[PDB]
């Protein structure tokens, strides 16, 4: 229940995407990611129909990152109507997720 | 024989005042000091000194001082100075001729504690000083920290603004260093014989009592010195054309090395990069470089094949890519990058060390005029056309000066015909002078191409081991043996001749833990004149002895070159007929205010080329050629 985007299947899957879009910028050796990726899949799940969760590896992908200044990783951004509502940068917990974007939504 | 040095408000390129200067007289025993209003009865006193045809002892006195004082004597006194250089001594000269085996010399130097680390194998007079321990301190400190308890601070080289009574005692200094270390060179019985107390002669006794290359190595200096002040006319304009050329194309290739490989930046000179790339690209390293992970490895980037098409496509462009960096670090972004050299003449004015070397052969930096691309290397071209006689007006017509540039045939191979003439009765010279030499070193060493012979003869003699050798048929250290065995049978007189040299150095060998302890006879080659030219290892040698032939033959060369054209009417400087821009081991490059000089020129260097091999009897046959034309591109 997971997205992967590249760079020229961001501007679609993203961009043009209706709804809110939750992209992690990660990479394929870094520590914060490895530990939110399971973290992600329940979320993917339990948010289905609200939220699209989608990962974007910056090491094959590395295009579209600098364009959202992504300063640290892994960076999640909700993105709504191609536009980033709300970002946050690192891990997280669930719950604390939860009162995030129930907030945004 | 008197002894002095001097201290002047700047450099040799701006100096506008004279401070002070010291006179110790050997006949009198007792010194004389001056003062900024005592510069008149100074130049007199060295005039007096060459009317009794004695001698002025000077610290690097034939590049700077001598020039300075004529140069002071003009806007000062409004005088004309012109010390002869038979009249003058240069301690550091004689420095660098007699210690040139200063780097193993400093060895118990440092277990002592009386030389400086930043004064290690230096030449200067303050670093001789604690050598001979005559250091009582040095001016530019005894300067800093007494303006502390004063108040004002220091800039880079403010000591030397305004005449101050600390410094004409340290002017003092540099003076009784000087006689100390005059005394010192004096001392080698090997360059000074005890028979002549040189100490109270006349200029006539001293050149001639003295070894032969004492003589030179004062005349090349001298010569050399003026080789600088002429300096290297220089097409800013041009080289500014190439950066264009080179900037543009190192963004453009930087853009297109950008969409191979991402980041979180391509690096254009970086060791971090290639080492990060070509080993993701399918490439596992053949060779690698110490303690962790290979270097640029130029070598390799030629033959690395990735089954990445675009990875394996984008070598060329780092090939290129960083060859673009070298011209542009050398030619612009350097810190002594060409531009930032060019002085307000339109000139070049290269530095050149004289015997700055054990063999003899001279040194070239700030800037190195003795590497710029040749010809043949990419946008070497471009770059040998910006060292040009045409890019000097003149002092009349204002037309070009012509370029004349003179090199030593074959000189290495003529050298070592030479030294084997002593065992093969002028076999192998007459082979130089009937022609096609490494045809015959093909047939000798029984090599396919005359090309092969051309780079193995150089390589043998200079001590190549095997994989070079071996990398010319396409194998490894294997291949090598066998190739050098059979030169060697067919040409006995260069095995003959490393025979007697080569024992003639030793009494008996021996190998003590993986290290030869060899009984020596003595741990120095004698040179064409005398000169102590060491070496290190016995297992070769040869290549020392001929460098030192060759690098002695042109020094001697470039003199009477010089000398005779002086002789037969032609005045040295950009004010005259010629002048000297460049001298590049073998090769001249000599400026020419009209064709017809220049044809005098080249016919002369040949002339002092055949007086040079008459002079030393060499078996061999010299010959030069020479090529003239508006630049360096041309002359060779």
């Amino acid at each position: 229940k997971i997205i992967h985007l590249t760079d020229d299947s961001f501007d679609t899957d993203v961009l043009k995407a209706d709804g809110a879009i939750l992209v992690d910028f990660w990479a394929e050796w870094c520590g914060p990611c490895k530990m939110i990726a399971p973290i992600l899949d329940e979320i993917a799940d339990e948010y289905q129909g609200k939220l699209t969760v989608a990962k974007l590896n910056i090491d094959q992908n590395p295009g579209t990152a600098p364009k959202y200044g992504i300063r640290g990783i892994p960076t999640l951004l909700l993105f709504k109507n191609g536009e980033v509502a709300a970002t946050k940068v690192g891990a997280l917990s669930k719950g604390q997720l939860k009162e995030f974007l129930d907030a945004n939504l | 024989m008197i002894v002095s040095a001097i201290a002047a408000n700047a450099l040799l390129e701006s100096v506008t005042k004279f401070h002070c200067g010291v006179i110790y007289d050997y006949s009198t025993a007792e010194y004389v000091s001056y003062r900024p209003s005592d510069f008149g009865a100074y130049l007199d006193a060295l005039e007096a000194e060459v009317a009794r045809g004695g001698l002025i002892v000077f610290h690097n006195g034939h590049k700077y001082d001598v020039p300075a004082l004529t140069k002071l004597a003009k806007l000062q006194l409004n005088r004309e100075f012109h010390l002869p250089r038979e009249n003058c001594i240069d301690t550091l000269v004689l420095s660098r001729l007699i210690h040139s085996n200063l780097k193993d010399t400093d060895m118990g130097l440092l277990r002592s504690g009386k030389l400086p680390g930043k004064r290690f194998g230096s030449h200067a007079l303050e670093a001789w000083g604690y050598r001979l321990g005559e250091m009582k301190g040095e001016y530019k400190d005894d300067f800093k920290r007494m303006l502390e308890e004063q108040g004002e601070e220091y800039v880079d080289g403010m000591e030397w603004w305004n005449f101050n009574e600390e410094m004409m005692d340290y002017n003092v200094q540099d003076v009784v260093v000087t006689k100390a270390l005059l005394e010192k060179l004096l001392s080698d019985k090997h360059y000074f014989p005890p028979e002549i107390d040189f100490t109270d002669v006349g200029y006539t006794t001293f050149w001639s009592e003295s070894l032969e290359a004492v003589d030179i190595e004062h005349r090349a200096a001298w010569l050399l010195a003026k080789q600088e002040r002429n300096g290297f006319p220089f097409d800013t304009k041009a080289i500014e054309e190439l950066y264009v050329e080179l900037a543009a194309r190192r963004s453009e290739l930087l853009r297109k090395l950008t969409e191979t490989f991402g980041s979180w930046v391509f690096n254009p000179s970086s060791r971090d990069h290639i080492q990060k790339k070509l080993q993701e690209a399918g490439w596992v390293p053949t060779k690698y470089t110490d303690k962790g992970a290979p270097v640029v490895d130029d070598e390799v980037l030629e033959g690395v094949r990735v089954d990445d098409p675009e990875k394996q496509a984008a070598i060329d462009l780092i090939k290129e890519y960083l060859m673009i960096q070298k011209r542009i670090g050398q030619s612009a972004e350097g810190d002594k990058a060409w531009l930032r050299y060019v002085a307000e003449d339109g000139k070049i004015h290269g530095s050149v060390n004289p015997n700055g070397a054990v063999t003899g052969r001279a040194t070239h930096a700030f800037p190195n005029l003795a590497q710029i691309p040749g010809v043949r290397s990419p946008y070497g071209e471009q770059c040998r056309a910006a060292f040009g006689a045409e890019h000097h007006l003149d002092g009349i017509t204002g037309k070009p000066w012509v370029q004349a540039g003179i090199d030593a045939s074959g000189l290495e191979l003529r050298c070592l015909a030479h030294f084997m003439a002593r065992f093969d009765n002028g076999e192998y010279a007459h082979e130089i002078l009937n022609g096609d030499i490494h045809t015959k070193n093909q047939i000798a060493a029984e090599l396919p191409t005359r090309d092969n012979a051309k780079t193995f003869i150089y390589g043998f003699l200079y001590g190549a081991g095997d994989e070079k050798i071996g990398q010319i048929v396409g194998a490894g250290k294997e291949r090598g043996k066998e190739l050098k065995k059979k030169f060697l049978e067919n040409t006995p007189a260069i095995a003959a001749l490393r025979e007697s040299i080569q024992q003639t150095l030793v009494e008996s060998s021996q190998w003590v833990a993986g290290e030869q302890q060899v009984k020596w006879k003595r741990r120095w080659i004698k040179g064409l004149d005398g000169r102590k030219v060491h070496v290190r290892s016995p297992h070769a040698a040869l290549n020392t002895l001929l460098q030192s032939a060759g690098a002695l033959i042109c020094k001697l060369w470039i003199i009477k070159t010089e000398e005779m054209l002086v002789e037969k009417g032609l005045k040295h400087g950009w004010d005259g007929d010629f002048a000297y821009m460049a001298w590049v081991h073998d090769e001249i490059q000599v400026g020419c205010r009209t064709e017809e000089i220049a044809q005098v020129v080249i016919e002369t260097a040949q002339e002092a080329m055949r007086w040079v091999g008459d002079h030393w009897n060499f078996r061999c046959l010299l010959d030069t050629e020479g090529k003239m034309g508006p630049n360096w591109a041309i002359c060779h």
